[PDB]
RNA sequence: CCAUCAUUAAGUUGGGCACUCUAAGUUGACUGCCGGUGACAAACCGGAGGAAGGUGGGGAUGACGUCAAAUCAUCAUGCCC
């Protein structure tokens, strides 16, 4: 059994799969507290399978590729999102109404010339 | 847009240690240049001392002192020219919630230690006991707001 | 206002390219013979009524396709001057081979055309507002939509410098279905020279 | 208050640099009590015409432009000044209206007039539904009665006589 | 509105987008709102009709100017100059309106057999 | 063919307050009076509104 | 670009795994769709429907015109030298 979704967040695409097991990633062949650096946002990326309730149930062991460590992780969240719709597909609303389900909704806005960076005008003296 | 009508707020997400919005609150605020991981790691060392040097657990601590930093009455400038342009008005919630986080902060910079390590945690056990710095200014606006009291 | 020139939003969009070629190794210097034998088409013909050339290159066959408003007179008597072309034309580049020749039905509603014809009624020095006003009422005559065109300096003879212009018909500037041609010539009248721009449309 | 003066194909004399600060400058030092600003004088010259100088002062809020196309570069800045003293006290007498004094601190039932008029039962019908009102009062064109046809909760008409 | 209701009873419906649909049927409407008994009139009349100089007083002054003759109800709060063939009769009753307007809208089919 | 039931009623002089008094004591959402101070016919109702609206007719 | 095969120095090699990913040619978001009491007058307000929601985010595009605005040193030319 090996559910395999994808997701996408900031420029960083994390495709992930689901074979049965337990809780326990293996993001890049290795553990998740010594890849992601201080442990805060993984009980945030640990949100979408939380209202479905399957702890227990399944290991991911996620290939994630480019962007940085909260634009691959708010992407593996994202990443299972879309493969937990193929675990438990009746329960889409359950992670419709609550998160992860959603998006990558908006990334680095463009640098405009004629200016500093990304829509800070410069400064001027004489008003 | 500030003229069509109000801006639509936005949800934060709550702490995983604490389980509180608070905690994450004070996160983004004593977040100075960006930098999320090397602020997040001094207040979780800044409630040790608080658990250390007072057995009750923090979440309970740091609700309690803010309570000693929120005020109930601020002054908005209204410009009436010549008249005094300052009407004591009382706060909204969630300038309440956010006006404590910000005198909590701001006078935290402002001790003898160098660590924020304890930088913080002092200031918190003198909120705590109704007491300090960020504690005084309230009473400093409670004396302000509440002398100038002909514009309720 | 800084209205910019209607082809340049178009080209690729809603248009095609006067050069067609390709060359990722040596692109400067071949680029050059371009304009070269853009100011040489330009300098011996002398408004034979030639609105744009095109070139594509392809394996030292290189072609150029000219409009020529008046056809024939490129061509000669039977393709006299067509072969008097190339006989100067292969000398300042190599090959040069494979010049030819098509032609254009409504000589005057391309823009290349309609801005070079009423320019040339300026050396004479006659009457400007009806200069306009022969091309605009000509325009839809021939089968055209929209017109607009203007002249911009030393207008009429004085000192001040004054932009006139006349316009009906649709003329959708920034829509970029629109088949917008302009054209841009440089009519002297002998106290400066006399700026004259066209817009046509369909 | 500095100048910073250039001259377009004129060559600024030491002269000129004192005679602008005894007007541009000392007569508008009294007024803006509180100053920190920049002048800028451009002469430009025309050797079709005259000359002419544009005096720039920005402040605050509202700025100071003023001209003159006269050649004397003498008379010339004695009119720039006038025009440059009428503007500030434009400026101030907008912002000197401080002074204003300033104190600080049942059912109704809208009646709808209609004038009474003879009619048939039906035309008070077509009347009635031409303004959908549910109540329409008349006085019967054959009865001479004052009469009011009304819709009831059925939905049916109803009449009353009065 | 003898072009626009051709234009989709035939294609060229099919390739417009769906809003531009909208509006070339919020014109057709509202063409046969206003001049929909002008459906078919492609001439100037010859006679006017008028239940009320007052309501309808923009059509009285466009009639004098073109010198074509008006026949219309009138009562109080109406001036009978303007009118040349006048019918004194009431105007705010349905009655009054048809049972006069009909015999005059018969007035017609008589006259042309 | 449709049949209006008649309801009549005598007009009588009173108050606006008695009026609304004696509507509400019917429940009928019109009743008409003459005014007492006013002397003209006067009819109460209540409006699409659920308020009360005034007529003098 | 390597889940399933391994002889991973990783040759990402053998097969091709072509599946996902990525890289490019096209289908789709508009007040289409409901409810308000809100009366029809369009909007607005709150939902659901898709990944996306109210000109989605951003770019390009700058009306008539104002300033004898700025370049005769990118060029080009009236006049003067």
């Amino acid at each position: 059994v090996e559910y395999r979704g994808t997701g996408r967040r900031k420029n960083s695409v994390a495709r992930v799969r689901l074979v049965p097991g337990e809780g326990n990633i293996t993001v890049n062949n290795r553990d998740v507290r010594e890849y992601l650096p201080f442990e805060s946002l993984i009980l945030d990326l640990n949100q979408p399978f939380d209202v479905t309730e399957t702890k227990g149930n399944y290991d991911v062991l996620v290939n994630v590729h480019g962007g940085g460590f909260t634009g691959q992780a708010q992407a593996i969240r994202h990443g299972i999102a879309r493969a937990l719709l193929e675990a438990d597909p009746e329960y889409r609303g359950s992670l419709k109404r609550a998160g992860l389900l959603t998006r990558d909704p908006r990334m680095k806005e463009r640098k405009k010339p004629g200016l500093k960076a990304a829509r800070r005008s410069p400064q001027f003296s004489k008003r | 847009m500030p003229r069509k009508g109000s801006v639509p707020k936005r949800d934060v997400l709550p702490d995983p240690i604490h389980n509180s919005k608070l905690v994450t609150k004070l996160i983004n605020k004593i977040m100075l240049d960006g930098k999320r991981g090397t602020a997040q790691r001094i207040l979780y060392s800044a409630f040790d001392l608080v658990e250390q040097r007072s057995g009750r657990d923090a979440l309970e601590v740091f609700e309690e002192a803010i309570n000693n930093i929120m005020p109930v009455l601020e002054v908005k400038a209204r410009r009436v020219g010549g008249s005094n342009y300052q009407v004591p008005v009382e706060v909204r919630p969630e300038r309440r919630t956010t006006l404590g986080l910000r005198w909590l902060v701001n006078y935290a910079r402002l001790r003898g230690e160098k660590t924020m390590e304890d930088r913080l945690a002092n200031e918190i056990l003198d909120a705590a006991n109704n007491t300090g710095g960020a504690v005084k200014k309230r009473e400093d606006t409670h004396k302000m707001a509440e002398a100038n009291k002909a514009f309720a | 206002g800084q209205k910019i020139n209607p082809i340049g939003l178009r080209v690729g969009i809603i248009r095609d390219w006067e050069a067609k070629w390709y060359a990722e190794k040596d692109f400067a210097s071949l680029l050059h013979e371009d304009l070269k034998i853009r100011k040489f088409i330009d300098n011996e013909l002398k408004e034979a009524s030639v609105s744009h050339v095109e070139i594509e290159r392809a394996a030292n066959r290189i072609n150029i396709a000219i409009h020529t408003g008046k056809p024939g007179m490129v061509i000669g008597k039977g393709g006299s001057e067509i072969e008097k072309l190339r006989n100067k034309l292969n000398a300042l580049t190599d090959k040069k081979v494979h010049i030819n020749v098509i032609e254009i039905k409504k000589v005057d509603l391309d823009a290349r055309l309609v801005a070079e014809n009423i320019a040339r009624q300026l050396e004479n020095r006659a009457s400007f507002r009806r200069v306009q006003k022969q091309a605009i009422t000509r325009a839809m005559k021939l089968g055209a939509k929209g017109i607009k065109t203007q002249v911009s300096g030393r207008l009429g003879g004085a000192d001040i410098a004054r932009a006139e212009q006349y316009s009906e018909g649709t003329v959708p500037l920034h829509t970029l279905r629109a088949d917008i041609d302009y054209a841009h010539a440089e009519a002297d009248t002998t106290y400066g020279k006399l700026g004259v721009k066209v817009w046509i449309y369909r | 208050i500095r100048f910073e003066i250039h001259g377009d194909n004129l060559t600024i004399t030491d002269a000129i640099r004192n005679y602008i600060e005894e007007k541009i400058g000392k007569l508008e030092r009294y007024f803006n009590d509180v100053p920190n600003a920049v002048a800028h004088v451009k002469v430009k010259t025309y050797s079709n015409s005259a000359t002419k100088i544009e005096v720039t002062i920005p402040l605050k809020n509202v700025t100071l432009r003023a001209e003159e196309r006269n050649d004397d570069l003498y008379a010339g800045i004695d009119l720039i000044n006038n025009k440059l003293e009428r503007q500030v006290r434009k400026y101030k007498t907008r912002i000197n209206r401080k002074s204003r004094d300033r104190g600080d601190q049942i059912e109704i039932i809208r009646s709808k007039e209609f004038s009474l008029k003879p009619m048939d039962s039906e035309e008070a019908v077509l009347q009635m539904n031409l303004l959908g009102h549910d109540f329409f009062v008349f006085t019967d064109r054959e009865t001479d009665g004052t009469s009011i046809v009304y819709r009831r909760k059925d939905g049916k008409y109803g009449l009353i006589q009065t | 509105i003898s072009e626009i209701e051709k234009m989709e009873e035939d294609g060229l419906f099919e390739v417009l987008p769906k809003k531009e649909v909208v509006e070339l049927k919020k014109e057709y409407d509202r063409l046969i709102k206003f001049l929909g008994g002008i459906r078919d009139m492609k001439s100037m009349p010859q006679a006017l009709f008028v239940v009320d100089p007052r309501k309808e007083r923009n059509a009285i002054a466009e009639a004098r100017k073109l010198n074509i003759p008006i026949v219309g109800i009138v009562d109080t709060n109406c001036d009978p100059d303007e009118i040349d063939y006048v019918i004194p009769a009431n105007d705010d009753a349905i009655r009054a309106v048809k049972l006069l307007t009909a015999k005059m809208a018969d007035a017609i089919l008589e006259g042309q057999q």
